[PDB]
């Protein structure tokens, strides 16, 4: 049927948007260079959780589909 | 004789019509079951969830997985149907004819 | 009978069209664990250069 | 510019055919009755 | 699906047009000695009784 869509979101991960975009630790050096990458590294995990969140709604659909596939 | 036709031929055509309807139960259990999957798979990360050596930051994976699972229960009850007709979606009483 | 005849060729290759889905996502999660590596030496060396 | 709804579209055009089918099932069963009945009058006549 | 490309829409088009083309065809061609029934709207007209 029309309308049916599963939603994939994809954030663009780069240095920029990640935070440090530039790191000085010779200094000017970065203030608190540990929490800025423990964030950075927060991010990417946060964008880990959904994508295995969205392997599991396609491979449930995935077999959802297939189980129904036969009866009909 | 005639009246014996006539009841053959209903009788041959329920046949058919209980046919119809154990098929639409089947697919109707099929979707069941793919929901109670859903609900285990659910009730197996929320107990994850559920200790408190867990940070914030883990629970919100936790109930990002939660939203994603709900989302896809509410997919299967909602678009599955049989013959166009949404089964799960609308509660509702359904009749079968079995006889002549 | 024919509305079935689409239900089913439908669904079939729905379900080949999602498995792209997890082709793009499983891509991704391993891109994704490609960066993670360099992420955490940087983290550990940072220590080092304070 | 892609079609709105395709799939509705489609299905309609599936039910369209149907219908149409569905009328030259019944046209080809009442003739058939015709061509038997006349049969059995021609012999009786 | 998103996960196409331009290039794969644009193969599907024409593999689309192509079916739409046959059903135009076959609509228009098909005819029963000297009559067509599907290239125009119309009713006939059949005797059966003396």
């Amino acid at each position: 049927n029309d309308g049916q869509t599963i939603t994939i979101d994809l954030k663009k991960i780069d240095s920029d948007t990640l935070g440090l975009n530039g790191f000085n630790v010779n200094g000017e050096s970065t203030s608190d260079p540990l929490a800025a990458l423990d964030d950075a590294i927060s991010q990417i995990d946060k964008f880990r959780s959904s994508l295995g969140a969205v392997q599991n709604r396609l491979d449930s659909a995935v077999t959802n589909l297939n189980n129904t596939t036969t009866n009909l | 004789a005639n009246r014996f036709t006539s009841n053959i031929k209903g009788l041959t055509q329920a046949a058919r019509n209980a046919n119809d309807g154990i098929s639409v139960a089947q697919t109707t259990e099929g979707a069941l079951s793919e929901i109670n999957n859903n609900l285990q798979r659910i009730r197996e990360l929320t107990v994850q969830a559920s200790t408190g050596t867990n940070s914030d930051s883990d629970l919100d994976s936790i109930q990002d997985e939660i939203k994603s699972r709900l989302d896809e229960i509410d997919r299967v009850s909602g678009q599955t149907q049989f013959n166009g007709v949404n089964v799960l979606a609308k509660d509702g009483s359904m009749k079968i004819q079995v006889g002549a």
